[PDB]
RNA sequence: UUGUUUUCACUUUCUCCCCGCACUAAUGUGGGGAAAACUGGCUUUAUUUCUUCAAUUAUUUUUUUUGCUGAGGA
RNA sequence: UUGGAUAAGGUGCCUAAAUAUUCGCUCAUGAGAUCCCAUAAAAGGUGUUGGUUCAUAUGAACUAGCCCUGAAAAUGGAUGGCGCUAAAGCGGA
């Protein structure tokens, strides 16, 4: 009734065109109106348009009804219930720490530090233009090493 | 709009299947078609240790939908094709004039004289992976054999319809090339 | 005002209550009609 | 807008849509050079839009058509037809910003070794339902006589087999600068890799 | 909220009541729930069934109450079946639509764009009677019908929309629809 | 290098106007980084310079400005007007012109 | 009757509706012009004091732009003639425009004209 | 000739069992049943800076950055 | 006259303002596109999209949206032009 060793590599390896879907516990970020750039998850789909996404009460994204096409899936997803509240569904967000991975995959880190460059005061501005002029002095150095 | 909406294909036994961006190759023992069906909306997933092709869309609404059994039906078409090769009889009638057929460049380029005594040669170029040979049993017959049907089939309307009848009753000058019967080897 | 709810909830309750036996009988009597 | 010139793949767009930011662009005062023209998409079958072709071409002053709307095949004149029917061009200002526009066909000396940009408000990818048709300007321009198609093509496959050698070239470039980097990022002070580790650099 | 997302269509009850005459003592009040982008258009709609139906103008009338209805659970999403009838460019239909979302209001809302997109049905051609919310096992339509399965999930299909600050208008490289 | 610049680039598009009429008291300008009302809503009040040069000297000088000021947003893609002393000229349609970060 | 008989003749030109304490207060004085001179010669002036409304109307105790608000607000015992003490209200066009002046505010689509009831307040507080 | 009262039918499962037993869009699935009760709903207590305190209206009070204007001369 | 804010009407370019947002419909080998206004009918369609009423998800019969046929004229030609089909068309919001 079971699947041996065939289905561990096979179903891994399936390799599906179309990952990242419309369900229940999607990590999706918003991109258009007044919450773009903000995280949230799909609680439930009211129709093919139209989703209910649910920023538990870290993302800032209160529970609210947003058109799909203002949406952008991403790569992670929690096992949330069909039906779950927003208290489940922050107790179920800290248990899984799925933020903290989301803050880890290439998007996220880009978005951290899109941030933190923005908020980067005159000072420090100046602080990584000079530290880019060291390591360009270094790395001329040992270019020229290298020949 | 329905949401999702699939079909599944068997692959035979001696069928090798390579699909990439609803691109497909069939390999079998009579050689390899291609063909792309990059004109559709289609999620082409394929099994290969267990046979099988599944074409599913997503938001098809009535006259995309239409299409999945058609992509269905050229898929099955290929692993016969592929297995055994199409076959196409053709029988040449005539009234009072015999039609007088000469197959040469290997079985391809055929060419008719005598129709309705004309002296005048038509002859028709095979398409690609397509063979034209007469009959060993009957004599009245014409084999366009091949790998594809699409191909197989065109050669077959070719050499009929190179052979109409003009400035006549149609329907009493009945000579021509008609294909008989459609099969495989 | 625990009070207050209870009788809002209480007549809204009968309005939609209300609504809902029109329902039923205008349903009712589509029915009578269509034989 | 701000540059000094703005090289558009043309590849891939829509001629209407192209054609208005194009001309929008050139009255704001951009010069702007459109490459690659035969490949430009409109919308509609081929033979829709040949028959809109045919419609232009039976068009004439019958008197003397020398006079005429003069028709011209190039993809390339299309297109520069198409932005100056977008275009105020019969006044000055509208002169000049129709001569502020450059249209090849391929990718000439200059143009081939710069930056080519795209209009995502433009690409056929982005504006047509995929179930829909489509025509190729290059395809259109040949049915309709202008016959350089193919020697454009080949031109563009020398061009891609050269800029594929470039782009090893430039590869290899990267990597080796990445892993001097790399290397000299541990030689620097530990505030100054503090800063660059802080604001991802 | 979002003023871009939200409709201006409301739920209003509405009680009115002939003014007492000397014929009769006191006339029968009547009630109805009426959708209409403010109380006022609610009345007037509401004075206009009343004079269509019953033999009773505004001028004859008092109005007894007029409120908003709010939804219990504005984020609890549940199907409506909605009767209607509508007069066409060349007669009169009565007929029955079915939607799926979290109020009666936007449920309504829902209707008047389909109805304008599929029937070209101007809101002053539409009557609204009995919409009402339905359970999943007496659903109808398909489409509705095709939302309800044990587990819902779909790709994202759509275009991305973004803001207009990042709507640049030269781009470094061709975009992917695919994203995903 | 050298020329530290600390102003805002745009460009000098027409003037106020409708279709077919012209009210040549406001200039409208696009700067270069802003395509939004709201963004275009931080350049106001700021000097605005049309700084051009010219055949001949004038105070010894090849150079003159035109000054002027960003009085509100056009649009709600980030074009603004501006107000200048005297109505820049129609040839200086599609000019630089300089958004300074003063006052 | 007599007046709202009036208005109906003349429903599809104007909107109108019910005020409000707030608004009323609001057109009063930041809007509120008067009436001045002799009679037949009124010489509109804004009221920037009480010294012309206690002159005009000071006999039925109405000393004060308050008293002039009360009595419009409520319809009180000395309404006609403040009313007509007050010059014809010159307001701007709405902030954010109209929606149709052709069509009724009553109609499904967009429009204007006809009683908006409280919902002139908010047209008013635009156009003030 | 209105009310009032009653019956079942309405939920989640990353649960168990059976059949197809790998058949799915699926990292699962279709059909038929059992289970509690995480989820969801309700009640009691304490709390609202863990979190919520919304929206509309009436009635009030401020605030950021800013454009244009300066009649008169008691 | 200087500012402000609007009407009618518009916001892809010509052309100031949305390649806005949101929901449907439409594929036209002569699509369609702002009152007056710059023509189109009877009659048809197994195009597609919704509704209605009968038939053990099947078959019918109706209905009405958009599309198609019906639809031929003389210099070369006009939704104003370009063009537009994930509309820049049609009906709403």
């Amino acid at each position: 009734v079971e699947l041996t060793e065939e289905e561990k590599l096979y179903i891994s390896k399936k390799n599906l065109l179309f990952k990242r879907f419309v369900e229940p516990g999607r990590l999706c970020l918003i991109e258009y109106g007044p919450y773009a750039g903000k995280l949230c998850f799909i609680v439930d789909i009211v129709t093919i348009t139209r989703v209910i996404v649910d920023g538990a009460f870290i993302t800032g994204v209160p529970r609210m009804v947003i058109p799909l096409k203002r949406l952008k899936l991403l790569k992670e997803r929690i096992k949330i219930n069909k039906n779950c509240k927003s208290g489940f569904l922050r107790k179920t967000v800290n248990s899984t720490k799925v933020l903290e991975e989301f803050n880890n995959s290439k998007l996220g880190k880009k978005m951290i530090i899109k941030k933190k460059r923005d908020e980067a005061t005159d000072f420090e501005r100046f602080q990584v233009y000079f530290a880019k002029r060291e390591l360009k002095k270094k790395m001329t150095t040992i270019k020229n090493k290298k020949n | 709009k329905t949401i999702v909406s699939t079909q599944k294909v068997l692959i035979p036994e001696g069928v090798k299947v390579a699909i990439n961006a609803r691109k497909v190759t069939v390999s079998g023992k009579y050689g390899t078609l291609r063909r792309s069906f990059r004109h559709l909306p289609i999620d082409i997933r394929l099994n290969k240790l267990k046979k099988y092709i599944k074409v599913v869309m997503w938001f098809g609404v009535p006259d995309s939908l239409a299409c999945i059994r058609t992509v269905c039906t050229h898929l099955k078409n290929m692993f016969t094709g592929v297995t055994k090769k199409f076959l196409y009889k053709m029988r040449l009638v005539h009234a009072h004039f015999p039609i007088n057929s000469n197959i040469v460049d290997n079985n391809t380029r055929i060419e008719i004289r005598n129709y309705l005594g004309e002296k005048s040669v038509r002859f028709v170029k095979a398409l690609p992976g397509v063979v034209i040979e007469k009959s060993p049993n009957v004599k009245d017959e014409i084999y366009v054999s091949g790998a594809d049907i699409e191909n197989v089939s065109l050669t077959a309307a070719l050499i009929h319809q190179s052979v109409l009848c003009r400035n006549k009753d149609i329907r009493k000058f009945l000579d021509g090339i008609y294909v008989s019967e459609v099969t495989t080897v | 005002k625990q009070i207050q709810k209870k009788e809002l909830q209480k007549i809204n309750h009968d309005y939609y209550k209300g609504v809902a036996k029109a329902v039923k009988k205008k349903k009712k009597r589509e029915e009578k009609k269509a034989k | 807008m701000y540059k000094k010139e703005y090289v558009i793949d043309c590849k891939g767009h829509l001629l209407g849509r192209l054609a208005s930011l194009i001309a929008k662009e050139l009255l704001n005062g951009q010069r702007i050079v459109a490459v690659r023209c035969e490949d430009i998409n409109i919308s509609g079958s081929l033979y829709r839009n040949k028959l809109k072709y045919q419609e232009f071409l039976r068009l004439r002053t019958n008197t003397n058509p020398k006079k005429g709307p003069l028709h011209l095949r190039e993809p390339s004149k299309i297109l520069w037809r198409c932005v100056r029917g977008m275009l105020p061009h019969k006044t000055y200002k509208g002169q000049l910003a129709l001569k502020k526009l450059k249209v090849c066909v391929g990718m000439p000396y200059p143009y081939d070794k710069k930056k080519k940009y795209v209009l995502p408000s433009a690409l056929r990818a982005f504006r047509l339902k995929k179930h829909r048709r489509y025509c190729r300007l290059g395809t259109l321009s040949s049915r309709v006589g202008w016959n350089y198609d193919t020697l454009v093509k080949k031109n563009e496959v020398l061009r891609k087999q050269v800029s594929k050698a470039y782009y090893k070239k430039k590869v290899n470039n990267l990597n080796e600068k990445k892993e001097i980097k790399t290397e000299a990022l541990n030689l620097i002070n530990p505030e100054q890799r503090q800063v660059l580790e802080n604001f991802g650099y | 909220i979002d003023n871009s997302l939200n409709t201006n269509i409301h739920q209003y009850h509405i009680v009115g009541r002939a003014i007492p005459t000397a014929k009769d003592k006191n006339p029968n009040v009547y009630r109805m729930c009426i959708f209409a982008k403010n109380d006022t258009n609610a009345k007037s709609r509401f004075w206009y069934f009343m004079k269509k139906i019953n033999k009773l103008k505004k001028s004859n009338g008092e109005l007894l109450a007029c409120e908003q209805i709010k939804e219990r659970f504005p984020l609890r999403v549940k199907n409506y079946g909605v009767l209607l009838r509508y007069d066409s460019r060349t007669g009169t239909h009565n007929m029955y639509k079915e939607f799926r979302d979290t109020t009666k209001e936007g449920a309504i809302a829902q209707l008047y764009s389909e109805m304008a997109g599929r029937h070209r049905a101007r809101a002053s051609s539409i009557n609204i009677i009995r919409i009402s919310e339905i359970s999943s096992s007496l659903v109808r339509r398909p489409h509705i019908k095709q939302l309800l399965k044990r587990r819902l999930r779909f790709p994202a299909l759509h275009l991305p929309t973004l803001q207009k600050e990042y709507r640049k208008k030269f781009a470094s490289k061709r975009p992917s629809t695919y994203r995903m | 290098l050298q020329a530290v610049r600390l102003y805002e680039k745009g460009v000098i598009l027409g003037y106020k106007r409708s279709q077919r009429n012209q009210d040549p008291n406001f200039t409208l300008i696009s700067i270069k980084n802003v395509n939004t009302k709201k963004h275009a809503q931080f350049y106001v009040g700021k000097r605005v310079a049309y700084v051009y040069r010219t055949t001949k000297h004038h105070d010894g000088v090849k150079i003159k400005c035109i000054w002027g000021k960003v009085c509100r947003t056009h649009g709600n893609s980030g074009v603004i007007r501006a107000k200048f002393k005297t109505h820049i000229p129609p040839k200086a349609f599609g000019d630089r012109v300089r958004i300074l970060m003063y006052p | 009757k007599a007046t709202k008989e009036m208005l109906k003749i003349v429903e599809p030109y104007v909107t109108y509706g019910y005020p409000t304490l707030s608004t009323v207060r609001k057109l009063l004085y930041k809007r509120g012009y008067v009436r001045v001179g002799k009679v037949r010669r009124y010489a509109r002036k804004k009221i920037q004091d009480n010294a012309d409304i206690s002159k005009h109307l000071g006999k039925y105790n109405v000393h004060g732009i308050e008293d002039m608000v009360y009595q419009l607000y409520t319809c009180g015992p000395v309404f006609k003639k403040v009313n007509n003490f007050l010059w014809a209200f010159k307001l701007k066009p709405p902030r954010k425009g109209f929606k149709a002046k052709r069509h009724a505010f009553n109609e499904p689509r967009p429009g204007d004209w006809g009683n908006r009831e409280a919902h002139i307040n908010e047209l008013i507080n635009r156009m003030i």
